[PDB]
């Protein structure tokens, strides 16, 4: 019935502004209240603000009133960003009902919601990824080995193993973020103890945004 | 901010189960809870508003009860489909506040976490910055603890743990531990252990390397 789509800049520099955008169709956008609700790494859901279709009348959150500015699409503008502010951005519809038997309003519940794009905060460069391997074996049945993918950024790397014909066993960790401002996962395999000394392990990885691509072997120590 | 808290805030379950999470709310909201349904990466869903009344489309088997500061999201015959977090929210007043969620996830037997410690490589080491990682693969249910040990000695601080979604087929979980140490802290210890302790373990169970041999 109804359709949102938001959008933006992926990544803002601190003491910048971040600006999101959301495109509604399916419905007439006059009559209806829109805003903008978001999610931090780690954190819980977080109203911003919601604005009236036809007038732009609305009301944000007032821990982010300061730095906040909704326009009607509507637009989404947060002023002096800091790395707090990475998280993942959703247009809404905001229904309220009248609290009433009197003037009293309800506030803002959210019948439908965009996909959300997500959006970091950070004074990093693109930089692409090193790779290490995670080597241990011939007494356990099975042995793991793995790559370490750290210190590249922005998000994502991919790993393969074997360019992609060694797909049972594998675990590729979510990425964290380091106090350097750098992105760091593991990718893990199990395989037979067997194999090691017959086989080789090569761990693929690709870095799109800095346009690296690195094969490391995973040798026994 | 009225402060909305949800429980528990992980519950196991299995399909065809009846399953009840709670909301409570730090003053009264009147009936004004909504509920939302999360799946990773994908858009929120709205399932309840006005505390009880079913969004549309949304099956029957969930309902939703209270009013006040106590309220209830009540699975009725779990399916596959519902394993997810869920999120209830109040909107009596500005702002609009939510819970932290309470995920759903499935039940299975208990599997002990097979572990492996990983040296740094000698790139790593001529870097200046090593990083040592212990892995936790295919265990359930997820609470497990690692420690980390250097020469016997107890070693806080400079780790972080990453956790991966239950797995599609098997529904265990796999763990890393990494420890990230200066080279000259590295090369000031000799042996390096993690200590794992998890319900299918009787008791902990330690991987451990000598530096350098």
């Amino acid at each position: 019935q109804v359709q949102l789509q938001e959008s933006g800049p992926g990544l803002v520099k601190p003491s910048e502004t971040l600006s999101v955008t959301c495109a509604v169709s399916g419905v007439s956008f006059s009559s209806f209240w829109w805003g903008w609700i978001r999610q931090s790494p780690g954190k819980g859901l977080e109203w911003i603000g919601t604005i009236y279709g036809s007038s732009g009348r609305g009301e944000y959150n007032p821990s982010l009133k300061s730095r906040t500015t909704i326009s009607r699409q509507i637009s989404l503008e947060l002023t002096s960003v800091t790395a707090a502010d990475t998280a993942i951005y959703y247009c809404s519809r905001g229904l309220f009902q009248p609290n009433g038997f009197s003037f009293t309003l309800t506030s803002y519940w959210f019948d439908v919601w965009g996909p959300g794009v997500p959006v970091t905060v950070s004074s990093a460069s693109t930089k692409g990824p090193s790779v290490f391997p995670l080597a241990p074996s011939t007494s356990e049945s099975t042995a793991a080995l793995g790559c370490l993918v750290k210190d590249y950024f922005p998000e994502p790397v991919t790993v393969s193993w074997n360019s992609g014909s060694l797909t049972s066993g594998v675990h590729t960790f979510p990425a964290v973020l380091q106090s350097s401002g750098l992105y760091s996962l593991s990718s893990v395999v199990t395989v037979p103890s067997s194999s090691l000394g017959t086989q080789t392990y090569v761990c693929n990885v690709n870095h799109k945004p800095s346009n690296t691509k690195v094969d490391k072997r995973v040798e026994i120590k | 901010d009225i402060q909305v808290t949800q429980s528990p805030s992980s519950l196991s379950a299995s399909v065809g189960d009846t399953v009840t999470i709670s909301c409570r709310t730090s003053q009264s909201i009147s009936t004004w809870l909504a509920w939302y349904q999360v799946k990773p990466g994908k858009a929120p869903k709205l399932l309840i508003y006005t505390a009880s009344s079913l969004a549309s489309g949304v099956p029957s088997r969930f309902s939703g009860s209270g009013s006040g500061t106590d309220f209830t999201l009540t699975i009725s015959s779990l399916q596959s489909e519902d394993f997810a977090t869920y999120y209830c929210q109040q909107y009596i007043s500005l702002p609009p506040t939510f819970g932290l969620g309470t995920k759903v996830e499935i039940k299975r037997a208990v599997a002990a976490p097979s572990v492996f410690i990983f040296p740094p490589s000698e790139d790593q080491v001529k870097s200046g910055t090593v990083s040592v990682v212990c892995l936790l693969n295919n265990f359930y249910p997820r609470e497990a603890s690692v420690k980390w040990k250097v020469d016997g000695v107890l070693k806080t601080g400079n780790s972080q743990e990453s956790v991966t979604e239950q797995d599609s087929k098997d529904n265990t979980y796999s763990l890393s531990s990494t420890l990230t140490l200066s080279n000259t802290d590295y090369q000031s210890h000799n042996v390096y252990a993690c200590e794992v302790t998890h319900q299918g373990l009787s008791s902990p169970v330690t991987k451990s390397f000598n530096r350098g041999e």
